[PDB]
């Protein structure tokens, strides 16, 4: 830990302040130094953890996906061979990719889940779980790949269960989760099928919801649900 | 792409 | 040299795929790599060497810039002070900033600048010169911040001085040298009416000089024309 | 902020 000599609430001002900055790689590692202080984490501090990971792997997902673009087309019928180049560089950003979710998860495993009793708590780090084995899964190709994307779905199923018994279906973390493993359903499970059904079902219940909420919580579900409608305009 | 959050 | 052992021609090419894929400071070590394998750099190699190594250190500079404007505002008369965080988050910052100047001015002094004797690396690498310790003057504050500042203008001065003498009007190298030559003078050394006049001849300059340029040459003059009487547009 | 290039 070489946050270990840092005060927690100084990790986690420099975090805000990272964030400020666009600076998301040191804002994980200030997050990370959080983390292992042992504490569990509050709802701002949940959210500055999520942030700048989700920042990181976002880079390096985009990143991957370009260099994957161009190995496929090195490897089409007709390119002139350009050695192992494009195969090793997009190599290194997986390996560091990898790397990344291992290090979330390893978070989540030890031990912000297993002391997670409330369900903001609890159904906000299972989806982070099922999230970061999304994007492992996103890579995998291996006699592994099954297993990534099993335990992918574990994690948005156990997420799912719970947000469905102690949540409203306006929850903006209930309706996050389920904007993600409704894409998990697509774009890794081949089960476009699923996806739609929970998409619109996400949306219909959260519609019937709204007139419960303020107007600051309704923009927040409504967000969310315009982002469920956008994938369902895409996928039909 | 599709979105997620 | 963690590089040292790969091709210099593999460094190239993971270079050019790190820039499609956004990945700037790959992108720099790729170069940093193939700087140290001790051979003279092309026209394209210079290139991906200073686009790598200014889009790092831009990144670094608007970074270091929110976060002194933090610092500001935590010493304005009214502020609740808030510990020593936001000093020491920019602090760290500044340092990795000065790293990356030290690493780009150190490459240019082993051994890119001694070997260079065509205008156009020569020209190149002291402007480049200029720019690095242009961006250790940004962050300056010590005994040594006229000598930073002294560095940066010698650099630009030798640039110039060549520029003048071995290159048209138009050329992009040279136009490039005087903008930000004249950025240097109002933001550096406060002497805002020679950046002014600075930019005005060589915008003038230029003009008269167009017409002996293919429409190619012309688009790429022309573009860094427009800067200049942008910036003078901002200064008038 | 000027351009510089
Ligand atoms: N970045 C910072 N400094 C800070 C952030 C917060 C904060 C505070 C409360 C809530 C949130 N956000 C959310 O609960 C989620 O995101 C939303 C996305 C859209 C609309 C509503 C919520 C719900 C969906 C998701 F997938 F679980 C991701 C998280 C964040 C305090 S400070
Ligand atoms: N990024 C890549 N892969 C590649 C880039 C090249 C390449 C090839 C030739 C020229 C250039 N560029 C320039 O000589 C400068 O930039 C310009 C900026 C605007 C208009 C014209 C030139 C002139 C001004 C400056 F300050 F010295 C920076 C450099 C680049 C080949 S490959």
């Amino acid at each position: 830990g070489a946050m270990g000599s840092m005060e927690r609430a100084s990790l986690i001002q420099k975090a805000k302040l990272a964030e400020q900055a666009e600076r998301y790689e040191d804002m994980a590692a200030f997050m990370k130094g959080a983390v292992e202080k042992g504490e569990e984490l509050s709802c701002e501090e949940r959210n500055l953890l999520s942030v700048a990971y989700k920042n990181v792997v976002g880079g390096q997902r985009a990143a991957w996906r370009v260099l994957s673009s161009i190995e496929q087309k090195s490897n089409e019928e007709g390119s002139e061979e350009k050695g192992p180049e494009v195969r090793e560089y997009r190599e290194k950003v997986e390996t560091e990719l990898q790397g990344v979710c291992d290090t979330v998860l390893g978070l989540l495993d030890s031990h912000l889940i297993k002391e997670a009793g409330d369900a903001e708590s609890r159904v906000f780090y299972l989806k982070m779980k099922g999230d970061y084995y999304r994007y492992l899964a996103e890579v995998a190709t291996g006699d592994d790949k099954k297993r990534i994307i099993d335990s992918a779905r574990s994690a948005y199923q156990e997420a799912m269960d719970i947000s469905k018994k102690e949540m409203p279906p306006t929850n903006p973390i209930r309706l996050g989760l389920a904007l993600n493993f409704s894409v998990f359903h697509y774009e890794i499970a081949n089960s476009p099928e699923e996806a739609i059904s929970l998409a619109k079902t996400t949306f219909d219940e959260a519609m019937a919801d709204l007139h419960t909420l303020s107007e600051d919580s309704y923009k927040d579900s409504t967000l969310i649900m315009q982002l469920l409608r956008d994938n369902l305009t895409l996928w039909t | 792409f599709p979105a997620t959050v």
